[PDB]
């Protein structure tokens, strides 16, 4: 149910703009940004290589949806790297912090 | 009629990440502070950035929070030797009617130390 | 109440007459932008050049056209690596009633790299 | 049954201290100090912004339970991140290494 | 509507006594020439030093004279060869009705050579 | 199927050597590398430090045999780290491109 | 007789990751560009990176495509003010009969800004 | 009577992790080399750092590994032209009887270099 | 068997009365702690100064209080960027039985910072 | 087969206008000196300027010649104490069957001094 | 056709005399290693030398040696922290047939580090 | 229980000679002195050099004489300006029953100016 | 009847303070601030160390009540060091000055 | 009768000229040259400040008034510091030296 | 009753040794340390220049002869400067404290 | 006949360039290039400031029509500055010099 | 008949001395010097560059042929450019200036 997302950025700017709007649209609770990567992948049937930056969001499966849309929308890249990462077990404490703090709510007509 | 607010934050290290970051929570925790609605309020934003701190204009954090139509400055901070390392300082000159001792100035992380009044 | 215009010029070189008529032509784009007829208009004008810019005071400039009456003050700008180089930063605090949305800040020469939003 | 725990510490003598004790008490084999990392987060009802470094637990399901305990003892934190990401397949005689040294 | 008002110190050598005294020195005499009764009449005060002058902030000093309640804000001043040394530059923006010939603007010890006129 | 593999590396050579090859190979869409990792593990019964980096290799359940292979083969270390980390959920769009330049 | 091949990179930090994954791109897309076959066409490789880059050196990079056998020469290339940042040139010298104009020289990055012509 | 023991290690980079994660090593190696129970039986603790390593106190390391009650002291390396860059030197005096002939001294990562014999 | 006992002073400057009259006040209050009554009962004693410490030798303060027969050494500390400033380090081997936990360390002026424990 | 030609020519200051001529003048008489036709002769072009040149860069000069297809490639020269200052470097490597003594090589300016043999 | 010969060799220190007598050893050994009889195979010879040597031109060793009609080109060579120190390298453009995997490069000195394969 | 021996020394250039043969001159003198028939009754050795002296370790000296056993330890001395230039402290600490007043410390060349009483 | 009165001060913020209040409270003609000094007294049965700055303060015996309890208002100090010396004699002008900027 | 003068001079040159010219014309036997003063004053019912150097003057009551004239003359300032504090004991020997010194 | 007495010291060792003397010894119960003193004498009807330092002793009438002797006894001048100011009023608490320390 | 003609050029390759081929195409016997120029003019009914460079062009009447064309074909700006001074009179050799250069 | 006289000089002693020479002479009222020209011209039927200097000569017709054979004597080229300019009109005071001091 929770989830740690990885996000790829190609700059801080991005990264603190999707970094801060998924936290305070409480589309996740924390991100962590992790700075100076160097990113090599195929272009156009080439082996390129690009500097970036990589999002670390603790999320869960429920905010994963507008969470998706969201960074989507933030994101300048057309198909923006956006993958969960199962939580198998963790702090107890923690995980609730998550769950309080994770969540876009519901209406019931 | 004009009022200014003042602001401090620190920040750990020098990365456009961290003074981004931390120049967001500054600027929001003054406007939160003050009651603020709209940044039509401002007439203009001045930041001092400390000599340690050259990898990021405070500036561009604005425009993240969408301060584009606000009038933003920043200059270098005087370096006294054996001041606060890494601070952000903000002056947004708020148009209100507001008395002096009813505006709310925000003092952040370890630049506590420079209001504890 | 109070509205800041903002102005951004730059140079080729740190050359006194450079500055001084970057300053000129930059000082008087900006009044013409907002249709300012008296400088009585101007609170208060503050400058702020790059570190690569230290043959002559901005300040000096505007006095040449004229605004020795209007307070004028200059500071050093943050020297973040990779910035445009050569830059004079401008902003006029203007006494207008005028919205935030009917300001027109004026960006010259390289500079409009700075705000082209 | 073999995971990798992300603890997030505020300090390299945090990271430096729990990353070597870990190890050390046999709770964990292998520890990655990733540092400088800008941590955005809800606290109390608002976004802030913290330094801190990311640890990269290499430890077992079964390790987890004093792993936890002891990471809670060292952490200045009073809710410290302690999450477990389940290894799906791996180098397999690494995975033994990390089994044999996770006691 | 804001009117600022200019005032410029020097002093003999960069020792934080130095500073805080002539600041103050010139503070006062700031608020003397505009017959500023209340601190609550000024928005906010900026303040410049030049590169020579690094011992101690000259905000510092205004709250001696207690300005607590009074927004402040220095940066580093221009340094362009052969400029007048050590100098204290203060930039105060007065909520004020008063004309721009009115203001009354103090240049105190060796900054009379900045304002003659 | 898609995974998210970690590798830790002894230098920058090897980094750009291993990623190079896996995505050139069509053995990874996408390698992440990340520098500076300081790392606390046990090498024969002592707790031992050393400086790598770390590579995030994007890939697929049916790419990892040959590239556990590839990077044994490339990678200086007897036992290398590849561990194999399970994708939950991602951008559609996204795992499809990683299915592409995977082949 | 030798044709020799062009070719520049620009890199966002001086990281020897960054160093090393650039000049393989530019290294293999110059070979790509002309159609060499085998490394033997190649006399030597010399490169020149520019003073913002001291973490690597090219020519390890090359080795990693395996060119062991291909000779191999870097040097500091010339600190113009105001020049591109950050660029790995690269002139290999290759035997072949090719016309000059039938020679095909990559610029990758920003170092497209190198020749536009 | 004491007799001291020797110890040096290498680290790849000036950050604080690796100089913390290398001095626990050393220390311990140091100690688990002599068969060190106790902390008890070390007099006192004397660190060398090259002046290539200025990030973090090797004493703030023997206090994570709980030397608290050990008294611990750094200092600066002669800048000999051509030494072993970025090494972390340890002199621990030990209270023992043991032999000038049986203590062992620990030489780890390219500090190997420093006692080939 | 020797102890070592540890002590640190911080000074406001870097004026040889204000080192000489620090390392005294710290030297003494060592041994009034340890309540060591002969100067034979020590082994020897190093000093440490930081880098903006060099006005004057802590040795020559220890001659002062009349350790002439006592040997002593002093060097310079590890200067990590932002650790605390103007710092006197005393270790001094003591010749004694007494165990690591009964050995009473001195931290004198602001170096109270550098143990709270 | 490879001939390389040498070429030297000295500049009076460091302007891009001295560099620019004076590297058209070296180029032009290097060609006019072995009699070459078309650029279409040359494999490639490399450059040395000394340190004490750093305003221009030679190949943009030969660019001014339409050296455009001819690969040019520039590097920093050995910095010799008391070496012949200001000295622009020429490497052209001429597709040529003339033997090694029928090379004409161009020396000129103060680079006259470099070979009088 | 060209084929480049690589040669690297180390000095003690930064004297003409080491310089010159270690630059005519690699000359010689490449030139002796790939039978080379005549200076006339010799397209061009191109050097580098590290930031650490600066009293001698390599250039100058081989016109001892009578290499007057052989253009020669010397350049400074990256500064890769933690590179081998004080490494003069050559690059030698040969005029022959001979494969690639048939030319022999000569490292001598503690240059045999830079290529053990 | 522990007893410390004091030596100095000056050495008249900053040569590794220079250096090796004066600590192995002071060391002896100082082992003479105290009567020390074997380097066993070392419990360690430490040197401090003065900033003029970089060009070798004192350690590596005590090796010339045999004291591979004996710990070793050197670090910079305090650079006091107008102190004795180029001075080789040495502290070995010595396992001896001796009283203080019983032990010899040894002060040669012009270091004797160290130690007048 | 006029005095030199001397305060020791424990920085320069604290002498400007004292010294300006002093002053401009018609207190005190005239404050010189003598600074670096390096003071050493008796504390808790201990001789110490301190930097502290030295006031110079011209004033006159009937002022000095009020002076006394000014300072001591302004002076972080419980027992903050207030000595009046007397002018035997001197500059009758000067005096003249002191006595009528001391009401 | 031996008194120690206080003199506030505006620079080092005013300082030295007055010190030697008082010591040379056996005015005083000894001048203290104390740097480094910030003085804060009333100057024509205004607080202002100054960064003078203060003169230690040790005389005689039978000199002062000769003193008090020189100093004038050679004081840039139209109203100087001039002002005498009476020592009350001192060393023996020492005023002994003072009085001889001063004729 | 209570007294300033100024002692001139050739150096900061002698400034310290007898500054921390008369206080340890309870002769004064503070003495202030004003460095950088440039004094001008008559030394054998010749003007000459030294470095000095000034000390500010806080001591009593009481105390004075012993003080002399003690000062006399440490200092390496044969006639050096102990002059007594005496102190016509002040802080009672203070008096109290210099009272107190001086026994 | 001769004349010195001006332009101004917006850099120093521009300068160079146009310098260059009137000396090589004999159009000008010498042109001189005289940087640092800070350029008022105005555009577009505004007075604005550019960074340019002076040519001294060293040319004869008969010359000119064809340097007109060649300095526009050149030239980057729209409306280039080909302004000719006549020379009243000079160095007899010179003007020969000049004359026998051109054509 | 008042004219603006161009010479060009190889270098900065050159033009002190051929510009003081013509007004200390007067043969000229004023001589501006230019310096840093990068001059570009054909010397035996080839194009060279070199680094010279502008004197811009204040004189008169009547003065020029003394000014000529001066200026040839002071200057180390051969055939130096020794160019007038003819003055279309002027500040009359100034050039009545000119004339003055041009005899």
């Amino acid at each position: 149910m929770e989830e740690v997302v990885l996000i790829t950025v190609p700059s801080a700017l991005v990264a603190v703009k999707i970094a801060h709007a998924l936290v305070e649209e409480r589309l996740a609770a924390c991100v962590n940004i992790v700075p100076g990567l160097t990113s090599i992948y195929r272009e156009e049937g080439s082996v390129v290589s690009d500097h970036e930056l990589l999002l670390l969001v603790k999320t869960t499966t429920d905010a994963f949806p507008k969470l998706k849309e969201r960074v989507k929308e933030l994101h300048p890249y057309e198909v923006p790297e956006i993958v969960a990462l199962p939580i198998a077990e963790g702090n107890r404490e923690y995980l609730d912090w998550l769950r309080e703090n994770t969540g876009l709510e519901h209406h019931h007509h | 009629m004009v009022r200014g607010i003042r602001g401090a934050i620190t920040v750990e290290e020098d990365t456009p990440a961290a003074i981004l970051a931390a120049t967001i929570e500054l600027l929001l925790k003054m406007l939160e502070a003050n009651g603020i609605q709209s940044y039509e309020e401002l007439a203009a934003v001045i930041f001092t950035v400390t000599e340690d701190l050259t990898s990021a204009f405070p500036a561009e954090a604005a425009r993240l929070i969408g301060m584009h139509r606000v009038p933003l400055l920043s200059a270098r901070e005087v370096p006294v030797p054996g001041s606060l390392p890494r601070v952000i300082r903000v002056l947004a000159l708020w148009n209100t009617d507001t008395p002096q001792d009813r505006v709310r100035h925000v003092y952040l992380n370890e630049a506590v130390r420079l209001r504890p009044d």
